DNA sequence: TTACCTCAGTGCCGGGATGTGGCT
DNA sequence: AGCCACATCCCGGCACTCGAAGTCCCCAACTTGGATGATTTCTTCCAGTCCTGGTAA
């Protein structure tokens, strides 16, 4: 015991937490896309669902 | 065991001059009758210096 | 007796502040304020000498001005209620000596606290001391509103209510739905007083209705005459608020003063009740009422326990046979001191 | 640990426990003034507390009587 | 009683089974 | 070399994807020259009172 999303959305709670799947998936292409590296990996078709499975799993796992 | 402390006479007066001296943080403590107490204090004027080190807060 | 015998406090109190709600936020303040005053020349001294010798000045000399520095505190223009509050622990501290230099002093002084539980009386103690915090004149000189109103909440989860105040006295008898709310405070009291144990903690707040730019009257700070003439003569004492501010406040023995003033057991006459103390002290008219000469102090009492315990274990209990002698000196003892060279 | 640390002026008013002249005299004196220095504190403390015996006693019980200790 | 003296991913979940390492 | 306890391991099973349009790219952002003088800043009187020693003649 403000008003940015990732602070306003975790803040919520947990049982919320899983819906944001995707919207922190989108953050993660991003800040790949944002990395030196990351160029090459980014909004690859390849890494769509694997990346959006482990997502969900560990929001479950939060929840 | 039961302790009980007493005060050093050459410690004391040793301060008084050393604070003044050195400039160090200090303040004033008021005795009532100083000849009923003692030299030291009879001869300071009933006012004896002491530091004063607060913490940070 | 013996040459070391004492007992700590028993029943302590804390820091009472004073503050009120806005529509903009829920607690802020009551604050002081320093200011210069014109005052009067008058008095002895300033015109006589000796006994009434008319010392020589001239006729003008009496009409200037004395200036003086005081403090003061006023409520704000359109408040319409303050608020006080302060929280109270009591522990059942009086069942044992804090130190005691002999073992055959030792087992009686236990020996007569037991032996005045059972036959009932500490409900007689609780029932005094619940008395004054109903009552309300632990506010000393500021019960002067339009309407007091007094809430406690306890550990136990219980509550009290007094929609009026201003009206209960020391001796009668009580409304309806209030003389039963002194019973059943009496009884969480009577036990946390006497039973170990058990962690009892009260939280007492009370509202004042007051005028439009009432004067009030914090504690007062004991000082020096100040040399300076730049610094004030009456200061009053306040308390640092968690955000930093400071506001007024009354002293926790100013409070505590209050709750124990229950002794009207002196000379078979009840009149009001005094502060307890071991002489009898009355403040008001610098005197004592159990003057040594009299028997009737604390230090002559203290050595008949043995007299009294063989009264408490021959008598049957639950009457009303227990003396002023012995109600006298379970109330000292709960407001413990050093009762030494016995 | 120190959370708030405030000074507090002026010094206490011995209570009148002390008779003018120990017979033939109602008046009470004053025992003496002293020159001293006080402040009110906040304050946590964390405490190792250790148990010689093998088996605990981690129970809401322990937490009422850690509570009633206090002094 | 008194006088004195100080600066196509991914995530669980059951259940019978393949295979292994230490003792005799 | 033969016998026993305990590790995991893979198939059959189960549950999820999940409604449901896209919102413009790119390059530039000012140079020079000056900021005032002359004059004056209050006077009358006042600055409380009492309580709170130990030790030996």
């Amino acid at each position: 015991g403000s008003g940015g999303l990732e602070l306003e959305l975790i803040t919520q709670p947990k049982k919320m937490l899983p819906e944001l799947m995707l919207q922190v998936a989108g953050r993660f292409h991003l800040e790949l896309q944002n990395h030196s590296a990351g160029r090459r990996f980014a909004f690859h078709p390849a890494l769509m669902a694997p990346i959006k499975s482990q997502i969900l799993w560990l929001l479950r796992q939060l929840a | 065991c039961v302790v009980t402390p007493v005060v050093s006479h050459a410690l004391l007066a040793q301060l008084q001059n050393v604070v003044h001296e050195k400039k160090l943080q200090c303040t004033y403590i008021h005795h009532d009758h100083p000849a009923s107490v003692g030299s030291l204090v009879g001869a300071l004027g009933g006012k004896v210096a002491v530091l004063d080190y607060p913490p940070p807060v | 007796l013996c040459t070391h015998l004492s007992y700590s406090r028993s029943l302590s109190p804390g820091k009472a502040v004073f503050f009120y709600k806005t529509a903009e936020s829920d607690f802020v303040p009551l604050r002081i304020e320093v200011a210069k005053i014109s005052g009067q020349k008058c008095g002895y001294t300033e015109g006589f000498d000796a006994n009434l010798k008319p010392k020589n000045i001239e006729r003008y000399e009496l009409a200037y001005s004395n200036p003086q520095t005081i403090e003061a505190c006023y409520v704000p223009p359109n408040v319409d209620e303050l608020y006080c509050r302060f929280s109270l622990r009591v522990e059942a501290n009086s069942m044992r000596p804090y130190v005691c230099s002999n073992p055959d002093v030792l087992r009686v002084m236990i020996g007569l606290a037991q032996a005045y539980q059972r036959l009932g009386g500490y409900n007689e103690l609780a029932r005094r001391y619940s008395a004054n915090v109903l009552r309300g004149i632990w506010l000393w000189r500021n019960q002067y509103t339009q309407g007091t109103k007094i809430e406690i909440k306890t550990s136990l989860g219980s509550t009290y209510h007094i929609p009026d105040a201003r009206r209960l006295s020391w001796s009668g008898d009580w409304p309806e739905l209030e003389q039963k709310q002194l019973e059943q405070l009496t009884s969480e009291m009577a036990k946390a007083l006497s039973q170990p144990d058990i962690f009892w903690f009260a939280d007492v707040t009370a509202s004042l209705k007051t005028g439009f730019c009432q004067e009030i009257f914090p504690s007062q700070k004991f000082t020096e005459r100040p040399d300076d003439h730049s610094v004030a003569s009456r200061q009053l004492a306040t308390v640092e608020c968690s955000d930093g501010q400071l506001a007024a406040c009354i002293n926790p023995q100013k409070i505590g003063a209050a709750l124990q003033k229950i002794d009207d057991w002196w000379a078979n006459d009840a009149d009001l009740p005094l502060r307890v103390h071991e002489y009898g002290a009355n403040h008001e008219a610098l005197t004592a009422l159990r003057h040594p000469a009299t028997g009737q102090d604390f230090y002559h009492l203290l050595t008949k326990a043995e007299q009294f315990v063989t009264v408490l274990e021959s008598s049957e209990g639950g009457g009303v046979e227990l003396p002023g002698e012995v109600h006298y000196l379970m109330a000292v003892l709960v407001k413990g001191g050093l009762f030494q060279k016995g | 640990y120190l959370g708030r640390y405030s000074l507090v002026t002026g010094k206490h008013l011995p209570e009148p426990s002390k008779s003018a002249d120990p017979k033939s005299v109602s008046a009470i004196r004053r025992p003496g003034l002293l020159d001293g220095r006080y402040c009110d504190l906040g304050m946590d403390l964390i405490i190792e507390v250790h148990i010689p015996t093998g088996g605990s006693l981690p129970f809401t019980t322990c937490l009422d009587l850690l509570r009633v200790a206090l002094p």
